[PDB]
């Protein structure tokens, strides 16, 4: 670990890239599924013709 | 027995191998520091530099 201490910039940029990927995944799910802001419910009756 | 002690105090602590993040100001003086791996917030401050 003491020898690795001088590669902190490399490891920081690695973890920055991975954190960006993770935030991107959360954002992707949000854009696909959370388009509608309101949670509509199905009617109790199913008279859909 | 024929003596008295003047008022003074001293404090003793022990050093450990630690990683520190030191801040050198514009005049070259260490004005502040972060003891790394004290608490998780300090680890975050280390990683973010
Ligand atoms: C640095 O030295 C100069 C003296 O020329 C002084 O004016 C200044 O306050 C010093 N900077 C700090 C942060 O103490």
């Amino acid at each position: 670990s003491n020898l690795l201490l001088q590669y902190g910039s490399f490891c920081t940029q690695l973890n920055r890239a991975l954190t960006g990927i993770a935030v991107e995944q959360d954002k992707n799910t949000q854009e696909v599924f959370a388009q509608v802001k309101q949670i509509y419910k199905t009617p109790p009756i199913k008279d859909f013709g | 027995s024929g003596w008295t002690a003047g008022a003074a105090a001293y404090y003793v602590g022990y050093l450990q191998p630690r990683t520190f993040l030191l801040k050198y100001n514009e005049n070259g003086t260490i004005t502040d520091a972060v003891d790394c791996a004290l608490d998780p917030l300090s680890e975050t401050k280390c990683t973010l530099k």
